[PDB]
């Protein structure tokens, strides 16, 4: 499915990502937003052989299990295929691993590139 | 931090070409880097990667023993010897790394790329 994006702000919230690891619910919901565009079966093959997936585009090379990936380390725990449904569970909990690395949330490029620094309550504002 | 391919150029079918990637503004010894290719209406395609210390090589199955991916620490420079050339290997050449690992979207830096031209 294709989120909303107040929908996916208050699925997030009910989750426990809102100032996980200090970073604000509009962090999460702006990267959602320029990650995947709100759609929870989004897949990108990437430069490096690995594959992005879900809500929240998780990575293969280091995150969850394709099969397929070059230097694999499966960090999550997962098959990369259980990231793609309309309940987020399964990507919230491989999110709050990958951020509670070194990099938080550095570790997702249209994150860094596009919401880091910006006005990300915005994309929360009007939300119930 | 820069990345700066070079020389690619027309070669027949069967013929081989060694490609070179000048590295500049980073500790090349261990970084995971690769190579990519970019081929007339496709995609950004993933050719070949050598990650870490340990100088694991793997290679995308297109191009499984014909190509080789290659260090050169003294000046950092990184290489990729292709073999056995084919039509269907033309393609832009770009080396390319990770700005800031562990991250998504694969290698996200790459440089201007070198044009292989396979006829």
């Amino acid at each position: 499915k294709v989120f909303g994006r107040c929908e996916l702000a208050a699925a997030m919230k009910r989750h426990g990502l809102d100032n996980y690891r200090g970073y604000s619910l509009g962090n999460w919901v702006c990267a959602a937003k320029f990650e995947s565009n709100f759609n929870t079966q989004a897949t990108n093959r990437n430069t490096d052989g690995s594959t992005d997936y879900g809500i929240l585009q998780i990575n293969s090379r280091w995150w969850c299990n394709d099969g397929r990936t070059p230097g694999s380390r499966n960090l999550c725990n997962i098959p990369c295929s259980a990231l793609l449904s309309s309940d987020i569970t399964a990507s919230v909990n491989c999110a709050k691993k990958i951020v509670s690395d070194g990099n938080g949330m550095n570790a997702w490029v249209a994150w860094r590139n596009r919401c880091k620094g910006t006005d990300v309550q915005a994309w929360i504002r009007g939300c119930r | 931090v820069q990345l700066l391919e070079s020389g690619g150029g027309l070669v027949q079918p069967g013929g081989s070409l060694r490609l070179s990637c000048a590295a500049s503004g980073f500790r090349f010894d261990a970084e995971d880097m690769g190579w990519v290719r970019q081929a007339p209406g496709k995609g950004l395609e993933w050719v070949s990667s050598i990650y870490g210390p340990s100088g694991s090589t793997y290679y995308a199955d297109s191009v499984k023993g014909r190509f080789t991916i290659s260090r050169d620490n003294s000046k950092n420079t990184l290489y990729l010897q292709m073999n056995s050339l084919r039509a269907e290997d033309t393609a832009v050449y770009y080396c390319a790394k990770y700005t800031s690992p562990p991250q998504n979207h694969g290698f996200d830096y790459w440089g201007q790329g070198t044009l292989v031209t396979v006829s």
